[PDB]
């Protein structure tokens, strides 16, 4: 069976002719009463084989007396009936047809080849016209087309010198003829002539197809055929039912009608006929040969009476009822079953409820075996009936074997990983699995209906890998981030509440005890309360020494419940961590650090407890919800009523005209949202706090002892808006339009809705609900596209050498930190020695994890960048080490090698967003200041000005780690400067949100040059004042005069020379487009900092993003620095005069002036500068940038939008899959291999690291690195088994085909659908094994 | 665009319009021209006449029949029942033209008036004997490859000849064509002095014995040269006339063809295939009427096509072949239901057609349980699209683990058991019934082995089971009693 690899070719004819049997002959089947195979035709049992115990068809020959005989009545034959499925038969065809795939696709492959079109060839091949085999003479061309009377003019006017015909004879003669080497090398010649970009791009495309059809060997002229195999019966089977009624396959019939309409043709072939009827016969042929191959393709598509469309054989292939995604990847399976699901509170971590007489129907053999051992069933028969008794040993023997026999457990959707797990059994009486219920989460799953299903671990390595893996101890933080998965839910933390809380109310309070001990005497002998603070001892631990614990005892004036629950802390804890009333939060990070400090077992088993005593009290706590705890506050009426009288004014204002419609809206809307928030305020202060109790004292209050508000502070179920739903009025209400509706909502569930009021409920109502039902689509497509990108990747190696990758600063802006600089860090591992502002102090060699020590140790320093060995910086062929990734975090080590990392990275990403869906500048405080890149300008106020577009203020606290950071525009007006102290709330920055300032650094006089009234601008004096200038049009409105002349108002010294830009030669006046508008009249004066002129005026995007979409309206870059000026005048649009500093100028480029430009056609930028606004290319990023820009870019932006559902993931989840959008890189040089073409960036950085190396200095060539669309990438790859498995499979075999393409099985899928073990993690070893063994020979 | 070939032969049948009632006539006369033209070919023949008594005499001689062979030949039209007297008529008398036109071919050779039209006789005597079938097309493939013969000796001369020669080829057809007997051309050719002549003259010996065995094929055929060299290309065109004539007629009435098809394009078969059958029983409808009748064409093939459509309709159409005979009786069936619905307002029984259908509730049933089509396992029977119905069958052929387990724990036992047994004995249960063999040894050579005794085997069988079932190991058996 073993085999290494595999190989695609096209099938020759003589390979047919070396699977053959034998050619076939008459179509029928059987006997209507004997319902057995005729011969020569479709289920001839004489050459696919035979069907029953060496009989021929008549019964002559059996018995092995005639061993070999075939029988000469049937010539039919003697051997076993498997061979059926292994034999393929075969056709002689009477003529030759050319096959399609090689034709219709896009590029042909064949006219493509022969530089001579598809209708060309259609029309010949229709038989409709001829066209020249060969221009005998040379007055006629080969590849020339002659109508069916054109032909005949050529014909009675010579005859004999040409050849020129019609029909796949005359391709076979023509490829036959055509050679491969001269046409290459004078390609590859007349491309030095004239390599024109399309020119050459079909030179290098057919130069390939020669080359390539040279070195496969394959032959163009087997693209035509004349012999075609034959299926085997039991892949196309006919079958009965009880009415002897059968049952047969959709494609039967075509080979029905392709042999008779065969014979129909060889049949007036013997005849002599007009070759009309030829015709119409052999394209009813290549019609049915077509549409065998795929019927729904090229004409009306082909039905039986169900006038349902016939399954192409390429159907069953094809889609997801292809073999592929139907019954290759997912799979019925035996040992299995499934059940409702209940829980089981009691029970522990590793047990599982277990409806016994599944195990039963499950663990069959294990006791056979058993019982044969025993030999009470000492035979199997026996076994059975025995079974079938129900005796008690059978019960007895069964939890003998169950034990210690570990399962598995399924629910759907098994989105990630921990949508199934595996337990330890425990049996049951009844039908009905219990399991532990904290793990809802994992499976997002609830006890109303949903369902689950298991399967049998039967080898002792799959038992082993459960145990060792898929044991819930195992698995208790997600790889994604940090957090405990097993947060206690909803009653347990509310209990928690209940006892760690602290009345002043119930009784006995400011004694003194021991230990908690006697608290529970007290409190199950029931007299003192729980919640309440009173004195006693404790004695806690600390692992302070080397890990060695450190007693000492103390007193606490501490609630009874907080005493009480700490006698189950493990021995190493404070009780100021047990000082509050514990929000679900605090549970976290209880169970956090206590994992954290200790190791898992303890925290495991903490927890268990505390789910115990969970149930315990608040089965005690006392709970329920009612009609007296619903209450409303009172003062809500009279503000209804003045939000009455004021809309009442309203709408007398509208009824007199003077305030619009929409104005009104947004007043009516905003003043209703106010009245929606004072109900808030009401109904909170009159709920939260509602409580007032008495202790020793005349009147207090504290938190309420309300079922409802302690259900909203536990974080168990509620919230302020739901609260508010059932008791206040809820907001308002959006109709389908998408509008917004005047009218909100006035009473509550409390008191009742409106006929009207639940009618519009509906709308929004169903709004949501096909959301709910129709956006996970989405996500599933999403979520296998990711996958079938980034399988491929597994650790290859530990330490791959490498050099640094990026930097890590945190994301802070907008407001306050968004992700400290510590949690970015976080097991990462630096790029290089790193030191603290206490400079000169490295604690990396290069390289070390960077653990909580390390992070606390360094948020005592300033420190506020580090670099890291990168995801992507990492250099391994073939993977990575491990270093580059750091941390796994489900573990919480360093991952040693192995494992896949891809499809871990899209659980992590896709898994959650199903849900996901669903003027002037302000100081705050006070700090230091940093502008940097900036040039600027002490404006005419004394404060600065931006005349450098880049620079944006930031709030840098008095260490120096910045607070805020905010954009500032060109010339904005401030009220500060850059690196001073300046107190908390405080405008400094001011500018006209409609202004884009057209300062003057320069000081000097104006004067009306270069510009006249009307002729490049307006004159427009302004009937307000009386001061203007030269009025400048817009791009249009401008008379054309001089709309071909730049206008510039000209900034000039005394004499009249041109103020040069101070310190610089360069010139100083404004080239003035539309809306630069100026104030002062001519001979005025501006100063440094003067404006002469003013200018006034969702989950998909995501798709978008990573799919390397690339929009419409780019806010391009500056290709290379220096001085630019504008092109020609609009056909369309107008180009950039690009002129270098010392480089070559001519580079300009199509622009629509209609979108708004940065730069003026005097200004100068540096390359990367941002020239037109709206939205950009990430491909110009990479083109022009290089990794690090257009990285951190993504990563920002999108945990940005997931952060706004508050969704928390870390990065390297998203630098892995970049690099799988980057297996390419295309070639700029020539003399390795072909001159550009895009070539794995591996394999690049391979021969570079072998021909650039000593064995030259170059010969190869230089590169540029190339993006690809994710679901582009991933079709465009070497392995093309996975090619052919998700997407466009066909056009993908042709491809392989062509060439003699050959597998490796290496991918995982590859590796899977052989049934072969892993290339990693467990089979790692034994596949490495494999690996030293090839390399060993 | 057009995609549908339906277009392109409506349109390029399109072309050819009807063209009727003397080209009816006029194919016709070309065509008997032809064919009474290919019958003066046969009017001509030298020796090659030792043909017609002999072949024909072939089937006398052994009691000539009147069963197809005389369906086929002559039955002359009259412009029946075979008479075997007439018959022994015609038996008589070409033996006579032939035997006296014999000597009178070799009276001075063969140019001579009277015997010219004494053979014209002889045809005329042939002549009424119609062009009828395969001995003659049998008898005519003797001719159809006489003449490739006689073209594959010039085929071989040429090459040898001209080919070699490559510039002497005119003065050789000369003085060739003029001699043809002696070597007088070769001296003649070399008057002028030809040194390489010379050279080639040492094989001249062999020069004309290559020609040898060029004219002994004379001998071995029996030519008149010139007379069939003319016979050959007159019967040739005897034959072009009607092989273009034809095509005409078969372009004019494709509307009729297609007309009469798309009545039985009801959705039985496929356009097309209707189409191509009735082109069929058209060009056989071609091959065989007369104008002479007197009647419209139309009628004629209007037959033919029908009976070609209504068979090969119930040949093929079907997954289930079924033999016309069956077809015809669901014709009755189908018929006849209908009639009785008419007269009794409701769905006969069974019974009561198995009456007026004139057969018994046997062939009724069994016809009933016969009539009905496969049903295409890619049906999704699932409403929804989860289940084709390709999924729900069962794999009932192949094997049961649980009984594998069965089976090789009994067979365990047996060998188990038979370990417990005499040894005289033990090789005998082998061999005796094939066990742990691919053999069946159940006699004689068995006695010749090791002992001819053969019943006191038997006796020894009782004995076995003596030692056996007396309850020593029948337990363990009994274990697979219920099997
Ligand atoms: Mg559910
Ligand atoms: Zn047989
Ligand atoms: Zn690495």
């Amino acid at each position: 069976e073993e085999f290494d690899a595999i190989k695609i070719a096209l099938a020759s004819p003589d390979m047919i002719r070396s699977w053959s049997f034998g050619e076939v002959k008459k179509p029928e089947t059987i006997n209507y009463r004997t319902f057995k195979p005729e011969r020569d035709g479709l289920f001839c049992a004489r050459i696919f084989g035979p069907v029953k115990d060496y009989e021929c068809l008549c019964g002559k020959y059996k018995r092995l007396k005639h061993r070999g005989v075939i029988c000469e009545k049937c010539g039919v034959e003697v051997t076993q009936t498997k061979v059926r499925r292994e034999r393929m038969g075969h056709i002689e065809l009477a003529s030759p047809t050319a096959h399609i795939w090689f034709l219709k696709s896009l590029p042909s492959r064949i006219g493509l080849l022969l530089d001579m079109p598809l209708r060309d060839i259609e029309r010949v091949l229709y038989f409709e016209s001829y066209v020249v085999i060969e221009g005998g003479m040379t007055n006629l061309e080969r590849q020339q087309i002659l109508t069916e009377e054109q032909y005949l003019d050529a014909l009675e006017e010579f005859g004999d010198e040409f050849d020129a015909k019609m029909g796949a004879e005359a391709i076979q003669a023509l490829l036959k003829s055509m050679d491969l080497e001269q046409e290459c090398e004078q390609l590859r010649e007349e491309l030095n002539e004239t390599n024109s970009e399309t020119k050459r791009k079909k030179l290098t495309k057919r130069i390939k197809l020669l080359e390539a059809f040279v070195q496969s060997g394959n032959k163009p002229e087997w693209m035509i055929l004349t012999v075609l195999p034959v299926l085997p019966p039991d892949l196309r089977p006919l079958v009965p039912l009880d009415g002897g009624r059968f049952a047969t396959s959709d494609l039967n019939d075509l080979y029905r009608r392709v042999i008779n309409r065969n014979n129909r043709l060889k049949r007036l072939l013997d005849l002599a006929a007009p070759d009309i009827i030829v015709r119409n016969e052999k394209r009813m042929l290549q019609e049915a040969v077509d549409a065998l191959l795929d019927n729904g393709r090229r004409g009306r598509a082909i039905t039986g009476s169900n006038k349902r469309p016939l399954k192409s054989l390429a159907d069953m292939i094809k889609g997801k009822q292809g073999r592929f995604r139907q019954n290759l990847l997912g799979k019925r399976v035996d040992y299995s079953g499934r059940s409702v699901i209940t829980v089981g509170p009691y029970l522990r971590l590793h047990q599982c409820g277990l409806p016994k007489k599944m195990a039963l129907e499950l663990f069959k053999p294990f006791i056979y075996g058993k019982l044969e051992l025993r030999g009470l069933a000492t035979t199997i028969k026996a076994a059975k009936k025995m079974v079938e008794r129900e005796e008690a040993v059978v019960w007895d023997i069964l939890d003998e074997v169950i034990r210690e026999h570990p399962v598995l457990l399924n629910r759907a959707p098994t989105l990630h990983r921990l949508g199934i797990q595996a337990f330890e059994p425990v049996l049951i009486e009844g039908k009905a699995i219990q399991l532990h219920p904290l793990v809802c989460a994992a499976y997002n799953a609830d006890f109303d209906g949903d369902q689950m299903a298991v399967h049998v671990p039967l080898t002792l390595e799959a038992q082993l890998e459960a145990r060792a893996l898929m044991m819930s101890t195992n698995n208790i933080l997600s790889p994604a981030n940090g957090e405990p998965i097993i947060v206690p839910s909803q009653d347990v933390v509310l209990g928690l509440y209940y006892m760690t809380r602290d009345c002043v109310n119930a009784k006995g309070e400011g004694m003194v005890l021991t230990g908690p001990k006697e608290a529970e005497r007290l409190y199950r002998s029931g007299l003192a309360s729980l919640h309440a603070r009173v004195k006693v001892r404790i004695t806690e631990y600390e692992k302070d020494a080397n890990g060695e614990l450190v007693a000492k005892t103390s007193l606490k004036d501490t609630t009874v419940g907080r005493a009480i629950l700490w006698m189950i802390v493990p021995k190493g804890l404070p009780y100021s961590i047990v000082n509050q009333a514990l929000g679900k939060k605090a549970i976290s990070k209880m169970l956090n650090t206590c994992y954290r400090i200790l190791g898992l077992k303890p925290t495991v088993i903490f927890a268990d407890q505390i789910m115990y005593t969970g149930f315990a009290y608040a089965a005690r706590s006392g709970a329920s919800v009612g009609i007296d705890d619903m209450v409303i506050p009172e003062k809500k009426h009279e503000i209804i009523s003045e939000a009455e009288a004021e809309v009442a004014e309203i709408q007398e204002q509208f009824q007199s005209g003077l305030v619009t419609a929409g104005e009104r809206y947004n007043k009516v809307i905003d003043i209703w949202a106010a009245a929606n928030d004072r109900v808030s305020k009401a109904m909170m202060d009159n709920l939260q706090t509602e409580t007032v109790i008495n202790r020793d004292g005349q009147e207090e209050k504290q938190v309420s002892f309300n079922s409802i508000y302690m259900m909203a502070d536990s974080g168990a179920r509620g919230s302020a808006a739901q609260i508010r739903q059932l008791a206040g009025m809820r907001g308002l209400m959006a109709k389908p339009d998408g509008s917004i509706i005047e009218t909100p909502i006035t009473a509550n569930f409390r008191e009742g809705l409106n006929v009207l009021q639940y009618f519009i409920s509906t709308h929004g109502a169903r709004k949501g609900l096909a959301d709910t039902a129709l956006k996970t689509a989405n996500s599933g497509y999403l979520t296998r596209r990711l996958v079938d990108v980034a399988q491929d990747l597994v650790v290859t190696e530990d330490d791959c050498g490498t050099h640094e990758g990026i930097m890590m600063t945190p994301v802070i802006e907008g407001g306050d930190v968004k992700e400290p600089l510590r949690d970015r860090v976080l097991g990462r591992v630096t790029a290089e020695d790193v030191l603290k502002p206490g400079t000169a102090d490295i604690l990396v060699p290069r390289n070390t994890l960077l653990h909580e020590q390390w992070c606390d140790l360094l948020e005592e320093n300033s420190v506020d960048a580090v670099k890291v060995r990168s995801v992507v910086s990492c250099d391994t062929d073939f993977g990575v080490c491990a270093h580059c990734y750091g941390r796994d975090l489900a573990r919480g080590h360093i991952i040693n090698k192995g494992e896949a990392i891809g499809v871990i990275a899209a659980q992590s990403i896709g898994e959650p967003g199903t849900q996901l869906t669903m003027s002037s500048i302000q100081v705050k405080n006070k700090g230091s200041i940093k502008l940097s890149n900036v040039k600027s300008v002490v404006n005419s106020s004394g404060k600065l000005v931006i005349t450098s577009r880049n620079t944006e203020l930031k709030l840098i606290d008095e260490f120096g780690r910045t607070k805020e950071s905010y954009k500032v525009p060109y010339g904005a007006v401030l009220a500060k400067g850059d690196g001073e102290q300046v107190a908390g709330g405080e405008t400094v920055a001011n500018w006209d949100p409609h202004t884009m300032p057209v300062i003057t650094e320069v000081s000097g006089f104006v004067r009306f040059t270069d510009m006249i009234d009307g002729q490049t601008i307006t004159r427009q004096t302004d009937e307000l004042t009386g001061l203007s200038s030269l009025v400048v049009l817009d791009s249009a409105e401008r008379t054309a005069g001089g709309k071909d002349l730049r206008p510039a108002l000209k900034i000039v010294d005394a004499q009249g020379n041109d103020v040069l830009i101070p310190g610089t030669d360069m010139p100083a006046q404004y080239f003035l487009p539309g809306k630069a508008i100026v104030q002062l009249e001519d001979g005025v004066q501006i100063s440094s900092g003067d404006t002469l002129a003013r200018i006034p005026q969702g989950l998909p995007r995501v798709a978008d993003l990573f799919e390397a979409r690339r929009p419409k309206e780019p806010a391009i870059l500056a290709e290379i620095s220096g001085i630019v000026s504008f092109g020609k005048e609009t056909k369309g649009k107008r180009r950039l005069v690009i002129t270098p500093v010392d480089g070559s100028d001519p580079y300009e480029e199509m622009i629509p002036k209609w979108r708004q430009l940065n730069v003026f056609e005097g200004e100068r930028v540096e390359r990367g500068d941002v020239i037109s606004d709206g939205p950009e290319a990430p491909h110009d990023i990479l083109r022009l940038r290089g990794v690090h820009a257009v990285t951190r870019y993504i990563v920002n932006e999108v945990q940005d939008v997931y952060r706004l559902q508050g969704v928390k993931i870390n990065d390297k989840h998203i630098e892995v899959i970049v690099r799988q959008m980057l297996r390419k890189a295309t070639i700029v040089n020539a003399g390795s291999s072909d001159f550009l073409e895009g070539e794995q960036v591996e394999y690049s950085r391979v021969k570079i690291a072998n021909r650039e190396l000593e064995a030259n200095g170059k010969v190869g060539a230089t590169y540029s690195r190339d993006l690809l669309g994710i679901t582009k990438a991933s079709l465009a790859t070497e392995s093309f088994i996975s090619a052919a498995s998700f997407q466009e499979t066909t056009r993908v075999l042709t491809e392989a085909a062509v060439a003699g393409k050959r597998d490796e099985l290496r991918g995982l899928k590859e590796n899977v659908i052989v049934g072969r073990l892993i290339p990693a993690g467990t089979g790692y070893a034994y596949h490495q094994d494999r690996m030293r063994r090839r390399a060993a020979g | 665009r057009t995609t549908d070939p339906v277009r392109m032969y409506m349109r390029e049948m399109g072309t050819v319009e009807l063209l009727t009632r003397e080209g009816e006539i006029d194919i016709a006369k070309r065509i008997e021209d032809g064919i009474n033209q290919v019958q003066c070919s046969v009017a001509e023949y030298p020796e090659a006449i030792t043909y017609l008594l002999e072949q024909y005499d072939r089937v006398e001689a052994e009691e000539a029949r009147l069963s197809d062979l005389i369906t086929g030949f002559v039955d002359p039209n009259a412009e029946n029942s075979i008479d075997p007297e007439l018959a022994r008529e015609k038996f008589a008398e070409l033996r006579a033209q032939y035997v006296v036109t014999r000597d009178t071919i070799k009276a001075k050779g063969r140019s001579h008036a009277t015997a010219q039209e004494e053979i014209l006789k002889l045809s005329e005597v042939f002549k009424q004997f119609r062009l009828v079938p395969k001995q003659f097309d049998y008898l005519v493939n003797s001719m159809r490859v006489m003449m490739d013969r006689v073209r594959t000796q010039e085929r071989l001369i040429m090459k040898l000849c001209v080919e070699q020669c490559k510039m002497p080829k005119k003065n050789f057809i000369t003085l060739f064509t003029g001699n043809e007997t002696s070597d007088t051309w070769f001296n003649a050719a070399i008057a002028m002095n030809k040194p390489w002549s010379e050279k080639l003259h040492d094989v001249s010996e062999e020069v004309h014995r290559a020609l040898q065995k060029l004219q002994q094929i004379e001998e071995e055929t029996g030519l008149t040269i010139e007379q069939v060299k003319d016979i050959n290309r007159r019967m040739s065109i005897g034959e072009a006339k009607a092989r273009r004539a034809k095509k005409e007629m078969v372009e004019a009435n494709l509307r009729l063809v297609i007309s009469i098809a798309k009545k039985y394009t009801n959705r039985g078969l496929q356009f097309l295939d209707l189409i191509q059958e009735g082109n069929i029983g058209l060009m056989k409808a071609v091959d065989k009427f007369e104008y002479r009748r007197g009647y419209k064409f139309s009628t004629y093939a209007t037959w033919w096509i029908r009976q070609a459509i209504t068979r090969s309709i119930a040949d093929q159409a079907r997954t289930i072949r079924i033999p016309v005979h069956m077809i015809e009786t669901i014709n009755k069936l189908n018929r006849i239901s209908r009639q009785m619905l008419q007269e009794m307002g409701r769905e006969p029984t069974p019974e009561e057609l198995a009456e007026r259908m004139l057969m018994p509730e046997d062939k009724i049933r069994k016809v009933l349980k016969i009539a009905k089509e496969p049903i295409s396992m890619e049906t999704p029977i699932g409403d929804d699209e989860d289940s084709h119905l390709g999924d729900f069958i069962e794999d009932t052929t192949l094997e049961l683990p649980l009984d594998s387990a069965t089976t090789e724990s009994l067979r365990a036992a047996t060998h188990d058991v038979l370990a417990g047994l005499t040894a005289r004995e033990a090789k005998v249960l082998r061999m005796r019934f094939g066990i742990d063999m691919n053999t069946d040894y159940t006699l004689e050579e068995v006695g010749k082995q090791f002992d001819v005794t053969r019943e006191r085997i038997r006796q020894i069988e009782a004995k076995a089971l003596r030692k056996l079932r007396h309850p020593s190991r029948s337990e363990v058996l009994r274990s697979f009693l219920d099997d």
